């Protein structure tokens, strides 16, 4: 979804994985702020009490049931925060019969969209490339450097399988709600999954630096329904 | 590990054998830095060492270290009427009687 | 004498009054090249990084 | 002449020139050096 | 460039230690080639002295201000460093004696004096 | 420290070096070697007279360095028994470093050894590349340098026994033994049928063995100011730290160069 | 009576040769037994040892704090009105309007985005 | 020509790390400029202040990233308190090579030259501070200024290690009678471990910035893929030396700030030895793991889940001194003096800053939080509030040691207030940006983003006024310095008992546990004539 | 899954290796002991299973230390030493076995071989003590336990927390009659005789010749573990192309010429080089023949792995059961030089013998 | 009696990491009970309510 103006947390979510994402950071959050508080309050402690005071206690300097307790509490935290990592690293991925393939090559300053499937006898492939508008050519009510001319169009609840490459530089597709970020290397293919349970429209924007115009490179998705998705790939 | 029946006899002994006030008060600042507060025949041995020191200010500053240690203010008003004796022999005079 | 000056000029090198390095009466054959050729190298190198940033090729 | 002004290797003390200027000229000279090599880049690429 | 010693008492400086010379055809030795402050340590090593010393300071006894502890020292003032009596009870305080001056430790107590040599 | 008259003589055994203006002058030749190369590679300058100035500056630089570090040693007299042990344990932590210059290139080869790119067809070393055989002149290189490492303590032993000639033909026999070796090394990159830029196996193979011929002119070097510096009566029987240095370098190209030959010349 | 009576006033004005006496004639005057000192003998030395003078001063004064505050606001009204003369003078580009950021809440809302916490475009 | 013997044809260990400091000011006050000139561009929405140029916006980023990275902590870190503490610390007059140290000093003004000359001869090298491979060729970086910046990498690489070689060799064989490898203080601790990832470090870096200048100008086809090669490999070859990197400026920090919770707190460091091993084990597991850098670029998922483990193991060793810190500060005295200020804003904001680091090292978080702004607000705390607070705090410590002239310590505190205040201004909206979805490396911004933008570009004009009132600090400190001792007891370097007097204090009034503060007032050129002795 | 075993099998390396060097004729009574232990744990593997002796073996570890922590007295110590035997040839033998069991392809194998191999000389070296005299010891090795429980989280949730066949035969009599068996067990079996020889010796000999430090002493043999590894990793995915047999004897030939070359050395300089030539010749042997005895075993018998690998850790112990002993009465008896003189000869004569193993007949 | 005090940091001690810690996780059981849940229930509520109108 669409940047808000003053944000302060993640944007919507329209993904499973997502979702994930932000149930496993809100886990963290947890011990996180409990150790803040705990360090706060100590210092505050120290500075209430102890602040130019007339006994020092030059004699307290060993501890051992102590610092058995700063080394073994600290492991227990981590191990809790690991657990639900590693199921979800291992658990979510493409398991069973992916669905689509849309190869996103990404060239110097724009994008490059084929669709490996819908393919004719004499190779008569669809395929688009995807710029972005400029600001004085904006009609009224378009965001300006996230908006394209062509925008890739998917079906909802359709597994979509992302392939990603570059011709020239490193480049990363990122849409922020799918949760999908991987790089463009110019030698290698990546790959990815997602899937979207509700309709909208869905922006995006590079990560990797490539040169003068990397500010100037969006994504955007549409998620429109079945019957307009075979509307739409028969006039392309 | 040391008891309170043993700090209580090795600080007597050092402040038998104190020979200046650089020593005098070496030993008492060390001794107001454990988590036992000192006995009150401790501080009987302390005021003696401090008048064969020869000094005034030493033995009235004592007095006002254990109004900091102590824990509430019923102990400080015990300790001041088991070292009566040892006062109004001496002569020494706590500070808030003498607004200084 | 023999080649054992070793027992000579370790009563030079202390007791000289000069830094080590220009004690001998050799070090004017390779102190005076070094320096010179220094001084040729390093105006060299300031020549052509201020003819580079003004665009100036050869 | 072991002191407290002489392990500097500038002078501080008994000088012509007030030391004030020497001290604004560094942190002047240091703070505008960035703004030379913006200009030069930009004067070199038409924009203004 | 003058007169060479032959034990560590007739050394009055690095003028006595520059030694004899070897002979042509043979490895020189070295008691036959060294000047510096290296020939000074050979010559203390073939009779049992040690020229420089790794002695910790004394921690047998403490220091009073009749009988205080005697570092001794080349220079008006010398660094020591306290541990305890038992040397290594009290942690480690640094005291700088002077000739005109005790060190006295404000932990233990022990009083250091200087030997000016 | 009660000797008699001890206050003539310093009283702590380290080195309190003189002011010398050599570390200023190899910076100053440092910089014009930087500028002057990376402006030369991109026009700018023409004339490849001033990268060579640069070079010959930097090396005079280095052996200026060794002069007053050799008058220092056996003239003055200042290296007790503290400072040979610093110096030792100074070459060892050069030495190290040096080391691990070679392992980064052995990971760039096995970064691509096993798992070699889509665009070469998958195998070492590629079709329309001919290696190096290693049943040639390659192995001669090997045996010629288990040979110099032989023959350098056997001269050590004889600075030991005091024998001054036995000591000079050693050295003379291994600077002639690693004369051959770069002579072996410069023929068989006249010899060869595949450049720098034909492949990644010419980038990595002629950038692991092209750092061993630099560090392999210093031994020639090294070992040509050992038997000048024994010549001339430099050395005693038991105050030499220029042939332990020097051996301590021979041994670890030898090991090294055994690695090379394993991981370069037989696997493919 | 006058050398010691009133200590508290006076002690930090005179010099270190007239410091050195009143101490050294308090050293003569305590070997006596107590209960022979004058009161003003007593609060002398409790001053002259414990007493907030010399090396027992505080590190910040009642005086230095309203300082350091008034120093800090005075250091944050000048980048205030440095930041201002940057914000008069802005390239405002034509989207940054209300009448365009109205229009965009249209098209968010035919494709509903934001079905969760909101979308808004307005900020004026 | 007594000039020219002194302070250019030098051997003395201490009269370098003056010139280190008057180095690091001016490649700190460049730097500063150069950020400044950054957050007056990301304002507001358009082209501002560079009218449309997105090349020189990465050239300042990049210059911005590498004058104080290896211009600014590097030197002030091991130059002027590594040379000048090192030695009077341990006991010894000077260092076992000094002419490598005068050689790592010289090394670095030729190398600010290159860096300054390959932002002037062309358009410039916006790489970024990562020179990545495929960009930094020569189709898209076409001239003398990507070469001339990685010679600016080799001459400091050349002075570290050449530094590194020294440290380690002075602290094992120059010591004094009784001083065991078990009775150092804590700071030749840090420079000692910090001494050894550098030799263990570099080699790597230096290795791949060759090979990336061989592959520009040799066409050796390295880091092409059209000829056998894969960029990926030179991202190794960088992240080996990325994260030891960090922590080279982190630890000589750390070890500063146990002497300040010594001194003005009148209690020992609770536990040495478990300092000890735990700097130890910090040092030893950064080397374990460098791939967290590199996430996205498609790793397998067996190598994910080790990366994940090795990297939140580094919080335990951390904790064990952020608790000693706490159980030092406990019991003792506390007098708030300019140094305690700056030691308690470094015990709250660097662990804020390294929180957050436990949210980033996991495998499943990083598809959200690469690449972000969430990153960037995560090493200012660790870096800007971390290095140079500790920076601060060992000026405002050691300096009256070493100069022998005092400081205002009104200016000192406000100076502290306004960089705290505009500090914790500027790095704190970018984890809200982060968040909702801002990249990395872009000069104009979807018009979203504005708001934050604007108040993060507040506290810059804040914290360069406390640059300046540094400056002026520093002119009242050099005039008119001897009468500022007698304004405030902040001179004073431990404040007398209870019961200690004050005329028994006036004789005895320097109580240490080290060499340092019993020094006279200006350090004597041969400090040590009689060896020290210790127990 | 593929990566548990892994991890099983460094970890118990580790902490026996590390176990094996607590500063604490006891050290020879832990090899002796654990030899007469090896060919029972075969038997079991052959019908109990891998995993039961595993883990009742992996405990008794935990309970030696429990041992040496505490008590102090000479037959408390002895105790001690012993149940270190049985615990560590158990999961030695049962781990070393399931790891040939669950990878089958023979690269695959080469390449986890070598790396699980290399937990010893990491042990060593990655924590010399375990539970030493000072608390600040359970402040070096608390960092890594955590990183252990880590790491072995994820072999159990990838395997019992997501996606979800016996055989009898190899006699032990019948399989020692085998020469190929024979050739690889003194193949592993002397060049272990060299570097357990050499290990006790050479601070006897260095302190006679140069008077020796305490530091110099340790620093002199520590570059070994690093050759080892090093040359374990290396050649564990270098060694099947060349061929294991060449590997094999390259490398008794490099430890011969090594092991000889040390006497004339007269400083540590020169002492440093041979030590890292013996530890790279020493992982050169062993990661050849290790893989090379399964592949024997399913070339010529059926597929059970506990009775070969039982003979191969027979071979490995044997080394340190006799020859410390053994060293000791040949050193001021013949001399240190003729001792290292003997075994460089005799290691360099056995050389030829590994001809036979480049192509062995079929069954 | 009260002449005879022995213990008093230890105390203190134990009532400053008693409270520390009822502190902390009084402020770590609202982020998840007040700011996580009632999220994850507004979510799925929305959810269920998408679906029935394209079930009618
Ligand atoms: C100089 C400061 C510094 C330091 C010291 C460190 C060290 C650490 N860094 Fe490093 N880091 C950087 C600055 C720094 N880093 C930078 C600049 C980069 C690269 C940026 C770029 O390339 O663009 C980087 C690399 C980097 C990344 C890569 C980000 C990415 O691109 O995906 C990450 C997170 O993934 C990270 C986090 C950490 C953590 C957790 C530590 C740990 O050392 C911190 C651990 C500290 C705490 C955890 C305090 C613990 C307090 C206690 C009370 C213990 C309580 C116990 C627990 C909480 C269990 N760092
Ligand atoms: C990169 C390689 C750098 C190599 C530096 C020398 C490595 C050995 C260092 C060493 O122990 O010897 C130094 C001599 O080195 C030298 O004289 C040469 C060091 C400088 C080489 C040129 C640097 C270019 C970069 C001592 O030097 P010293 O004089 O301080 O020893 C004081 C005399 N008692
Ligand atoms: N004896 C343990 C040292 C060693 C042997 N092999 C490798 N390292
Ligand atoms: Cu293109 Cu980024
Ligand atoms: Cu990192
Ligand atoms: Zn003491």
């Amino acid at each position: 979804d669409v940047p808000t103006p003053w944000g302060i947390f993640f944007q919507d979510s329209a993904t499973p994985n997502m979702e994930g994402i932000i149930e496993l950071h809100n886990n963290i959050m947890f011990y996180l702020v409990l150790i803040l508080t705990f360090v706060s309050y100590i210092l505050y402690t120290i500075i209430y009490n102890y602040s130019n005071a007339t006994i020092v206690h030059k004699y307290m300097n060993h501890g051992q049931l102590i610092e058995i307790v700063w080394t073994t509490l600290p492991a227990v935290i981590l191990l809790i925060i690991a657990f639900p990592s590693f199921i979800l690293l291992y658990l979510c991925d493409e398991v069973i019969s992916p669905a689509m393939t849309i190869k996103a090559i990404g060239l110097q300053w724009y994008w490059k969209y084929e669709y490996s499937d819908f393919i004719n006898d004499d190779g008569e492939i669809v395929e688009f490339e995807s710029y972005v508008i400029p600001e004085e050519l904006l009609e009224d009510g378009q965001l300006r450097l996230l908006d394209v001319d062509a925008s890739v169009v998917v079906p909802v609840d359709t597994h979509i399988r992302f392939i990603v490459s570059s011709a020239d530089v490193i480049h990363d597709f990122c849409v922020p709600a799918l949760g999908v970020k991987v790089d463009a290397s110019p030698g290698r293919l990546n790959q990815t999954s997602a899937l979207i349970q509700r309709e909208g429209v869905y922006y995006g924007q590079c990560s990797e630096l490539c040169g003068v115009m990397h500010s100037a490179m969006p994504i955007k998705i549409e998620a429109v329904s079945l019957y307009e998705f075979i509307n739409w790939l028969d006039e392309q | 590990e040391e008891t309170y029946e043993e700090f209580s006899q090795r600080y007597e002994k050092e402040f038998d054998e104190a020979y200046d006030l650089f020593e005098v008060q070496r030993v008492l600042n060390n001794c107001f830095s454990y988590d036992i507060v000192p006995s009150p025949a401790v501080i009987g041995k302390a005021l003696n060492a401090c008048r064969r020191v020869n000094d005034y200010a030493t033995a009235v500053r004592v007095f006002e270290g254990l109004k900091h240690k102590v824990e509430t203010k019923e102990q400080y008003d015990a300790y001041l009427e088991e070292l009566k004796d040892v006062r109004e022999e001496l002569g020494i005079d706590l500070k808030e009687e003498l607004f200084p | 004498t023999a080649t054992e000056k070793i027992i000579e000029l370790q009563k030079f090198y202390q007791s000289t009054n000069k830094p080590i390095y220009a004690a001998h009466p050799r070090s004017k054959y390779y102190l005076i090249p070094y320096f010179g050729l220094l001084g040729v190298s390093v105006a060299a190198t300031l020549f052509y990084t201020g003819r580079a940033c003004f665009g100036i090729k050869d | 002449d072991v002191g407290p002004y002489s392990n500097l290797p500038f002078k501080v003390k008994n000088r012509r020139v007030p030391y004030a200027v020497p001290h604004f000229l560094f942190f002047a000279i240091g703070m505008g050096i960035p703004f030379f090599a913006c200009y030069v880049q930009l004067k070199r690429s038409g924009s203004i | 460039q003058f007169k060479t010693a032959t034990s560590i008492a007739e050394v009055e400086g690095l003028e006595n230690l520059v030694g004899p010379g070897a002979k042509t055809g043979t490895v020189p030795t070295d008691l036959e080639q060294a000047t510096g402050l290296e020939r000074y340590e050979l010559l203390g090593k073939l009779e049992g002295i040690e020229v420089f010393d790794e002695t910790p300071l004394e921690a047998v006894r403490k220091g009073t201000m009749k009988d205080p502890i005697l570092i001794d020292s080349y220079d008006d003032y010398r660094y020591v460093g306290c541990t305890g009596v038992p040397a290594d009870s009290h942690n480690i305080e640094w005291l700088k004696p002077t000739t005109e001056k005790n060190a006295r430790c404000w932990e233990c107590g022990s009083v250091y004096k200087l030997n000016f040599l | 420290m009660r000797i008699q008259n001890r206050e003539n003589l310093q009283l702590f055994p380290f080195h309190l070096v003189t002011n010398s203006p050599w570390p200023l002058t190899t910076s100053l030749a440092l910089m014009s070697l930087a500028l002057t190369l990376g402006l030369t590679m991109h026009g700018y300058i023409g004339n490849h007279l001033w990268l060579f100035l640069a070079i010959s500056l930097v090396l005079s630089s280095i052996f200026l360095w060794v002069r007053d570090v050799v008058i220092e040693g056996t003239y003055l007299g200042d290296h007790t028994i503290a400072v040979r042990k610093g110096l030792n344990i100074g070459f060892m932590l050069f030495v190290l470093s040096e080391i691990l210059i070679f392992a980064a290139l052995f990971w760039s080869y096995f970064h691509s050894a096993m798992g070699p790119t889509i665009e070469i067809g998958c195998q070492w070393p590629p079709v329309g590349i001919t290696s190096i055989k290693p049943t040639e002149l390659p192995l001669l290189n090997t045996i010629i340098l288990l040979a110099s490492g032989a023959t350098v303590t056997w001269a050590h032993h004889s600075i030991l026994y005091k024998d001054r000639q036995g000591t000079l033909v050693g050295l003379f026999i291994t600077t002639l033994l690693i004369i051959l070796f770069v002579g072996c090394q410069v023929l068989e990159y006249t010899w060869a049928t595949f450049t720098i830029a034909d492949s990644v196996f010419g980038s990595i193979f002629y950038a692991g063995t092209g750092l061993h011929f630099i560090h392999m002119v210093m031994l020639i070097v090294m070992l040509a100011i050992c038997y000048a510096r024994m010549y001339f009566y430099h050395f005693t029987s038991n105050h030499h730290l220029g042939l332990e240095t020097t051996i301590l370098y021979l041994h670890v190209l030898d090991i090294i160069w055994l690695f090379l030959y394993i991981v370069f010349y037989w696997w493919g | 009576n006058a050398t010691v009576t009133n200590l508290e006033k006076r002690w930090e004005d005179l010099p270190e040769t007239d410091q050195k006496d009143i101490i050294s004639q308090l050293s003569e005057r305590q070997k006596l037994p107590w209960k022979d000192l004058t009161l003003s003998e007593k609060k002398a030395a409790w001053y002259i040892s414990f007493g907030e003078w010399g090396p027992r001063r505080p590190v910040h004064t009642k005086e230095d704090k309203l300082y350091i505050f008034w120093g800090t606001v005075i250091g944050i009204v000048i980048s205030a009105t440095i930041f201002g003369a940057f914000r008069y003078n802005r390239n405002v580009p034509k989207t940054m309007n209300r009448e365009w950021q109205a229009a965009s809440d249209e098209y968010l809302k035919s494709k509903n985005a934001e079905p969760f916490t909101g979308y808004s475009q307005i900020q004026s | 020509m007594n000039y020219i013997n002194r302070w250019l044809f030098s051997t003395n260990a201490k009269d370098i790390a003056v010139l280190y400091f008057i180095f690091a000011l001016f490649c700190g006050l460049l730097g500063s400029i150069m950020s400044l000139i950054l957050r007056l561009e990301l304002s507001a929405p358009g082209n501002q202040i560079l009218m449309g140029n997105h090349q020189l916006f990465n050239v300042v980023a990049t210059a911005h990233a590498v004058l104080m990275v290896f211009f600014l902590v590097m030197p002030a870190a091991i130059g002027f308190f590594g040379n000048y503490l090192l030695p009077l610390m341990i006991g010894a007059s000077d260092m076992s090579f000094a002419r490598l140290n005068n050689i790592s000093f010289w090394l670095l003004p030729p190398a600010l030259v290159s860096l300054l000359a390959s932002a002037l001869i062309e358009n410039g090298a916006g790489t970024g501070w990562t020179v990545y491979p495929p960009l930094a060729g020569v189709q898209s970086h076409s001239g003398p200024s990507v070469d001339l910046a990685i010679f600016a990498l080799h001459l400091t690489s050349i002075s570290s290690l050449l530094g590194a070689i020294n440290f380690i060799t002075t602290t094992l064989n120059m010591r004094t009678i009784g001083m065991t490898m078990s009775k150092l203080p804590l700071f030749v601790w840090a420079v000692v471990f910090t001494s050894i990832l550098l030799l263990l470090s570099l080699p790597v870096l230096s290795a791949g910035v060759t090979l990336l200048l061989l592959d520009r100008n040799f066409n050796t086809s390295f880091f092409e893929p059209a000829g056998g090669g894969d960029p990926i490999l030179y991202q190794h070859l960088f992240w080996f030396f990325g994260h030891p990197e960090v922590y080279i400026l982190i630890i000589p920090g750390f070890g500063i700030i146990s002497h300040i919770v010594s001194t003005y707190s009148k209690k020992p460091v609770f536990g040495a030895i478990g300092m000890v091993y735990a700097m130890g084990s910090i040092g030893f597991l950064g080397l374990l793991v460098w791939s967290h850098h590199m996430y996205t670029v498609g790793l397998d998922v067996d190598s994910r889940a080790y990366f994940t483990s090795a990297t939140m193991v580094i919080a335990v060793p951390t904790g064990i001194k952020i608790f000693s810190w706490l159980a030092t500060l406990y019991g003792g005295s506390i007098r708030y003096t300019t140094p305690m200020l700056y030691a308690f804003a470094f015990l709250f904001l660097f662990t804020v800053g390294g929180l957050s680091g436990v949210v980033l090292s996991n495998a499943s978080l990083d598809i959200a939080f690469h690449d972000t702004y969430y990153v960037i607000g995560h090493f200012h705390y660790v870096l800007s509030l971390g290095a140079v607070f500790s920076l601060f705090a060992g000026y405002y410590y050691w300096s009256p040691l070493i100069t022998g002239l005092y400081y205002n310590n009104n200016l000192a505190n406000i100076q502290f207030w306004l960089l705290f205040i505009g500090t914790n201004v500027t790095f704190f909206p970018m984890h809200f940006l982060g968040l909702n979805g801002m990249p990395r490396r872009i000069p104009d911004y979807p018009d979203a983003f504005a708001g934050w933008n604007a108040i993060s570009s507040f506290g810059s004009l804040i914290s360069i006024i406390s640059v300046i009132l540094f400056a002026y600090v520093i002119y009242d400190q050099l005039v008119n310095g001897l009468t500022n001792k007698q304004l405030s007891t902040n001179s004073l370097f431990k404040n007398p008992d209870f019961i200690e007097s004050n005329i028994i204090f006036n004789d005895n009034s320097i109580k240490s546990s080290s060499i340092d503060f019993l020094l006279t007032s200006p350090p004597l050129p041969h400090t040590f004539n009689t060896p020290a002795i210790q127990s | 899954s593929r990566k548990l075993i892994l991890f099983i099998v460094f970890l118990a390396l580790l902490l026996d290796n590390m176990l094996l060097t607590v500063v604490v004729l006891l050290f020879a009574s832990k090899a002796t002991v654990q030899l007469i232990t090896n060919p029972f744990i075969g038997l079991l593997t052959n019908r109990i299973g891998y995993p039961i002796p595993i883990f009742a073996g992996f405990c008794i570890m935990f309970v030696s230390t429990i041992m040496f922590a505490f008590s102090s007295s000479y037959a408390f110590l002895l105790i001690a030493r012993s149940l270190q035997g049985i615990g560590s040839s158990c999961s030695s033998v049962a781990g070393m076995g399931m790891l040939a069991s669950v990878y089958t392809d023979d690269e695959e194998r080469g390449n986890v071989m070598g790396i699980a191999l290399g937990g010893l000389a990491m042990g060593v070296l990655v924590g010399p003590p375990f539970g030493s005299v000072l608390y600040e010891f359970v402040g070096k090795t608390a960092p890594f336990l955590v990183l252990a429980a880590l790491v072995l989280l994820d072999g159990a949730i990838q395997l019992f927390v997501l996606q979800p066949e016996s055989q009898k035969g190899t006699p032990l009599t019948t399989l020692l009659k085998d020469p190929y068996i024979l050739i690889a067990a003194g193949s592993i079996c002397f060049a272990n005789m060299g570097i357990a020889m050499l290990e006790p010796a050479l601070p006897i000999w260095m302190m006679e010749t140069m008077c020796s430090r305490k530091w110099q002493l340790g620093v002199a043999f520590l570059p070994a573990s690093i050759s080892y590894l090093i040359g374990t990793n290396i050649f564990g995915i270098l060694a099947h192309k060349m061929g294991r047999w060449l590997c094999a004897l390259l490398g008794m030939i490099i430890v011969g010429v090594s092991i000889l070359c040390i006497p004339f050395a007269k400083n540590i300089y020169g002492l440093i080089a041979p030590n890292f030539g013996v530890g790279f010749a020493i992982g050169m042997v062993d990661s050849s023949m290790m893989p090379i005895m399964g592949y024997l075993v399913d070339l010529r018998h059926v597929s059970v792995y506990g009775s070969v690998y039982a003979i191969a850790d027979v071979a490995f112990c044997m080394g340190y059961a006799i020859g410390p002993s053994a060293g000791g009465a040949i050193a001021k008896a013949i001399g240190f030089p003729w001792l290292m003189t003997i075994i460089g000869i005799i290691d360099i004569l056995f050389a030829p013998l590994c001809f036979f193993l480049r192509s062995p007949p079929a069954k | 009696s009260l002449t005879r005090i022995q213990g008093s940091v230890k105390r203190r001690i134990l009532t400053d990491i008693s409270v520390g810690l009822t502190l902390g996780f009084g402020f770590a059981s609202y982020w998840w009970w007040g700011v996580h849940k009632p999220t994850v229930a507004h979510r799925e509520n929305y959810y269920i309510e998408l679906a029935k109108k394209k079930k009618a």
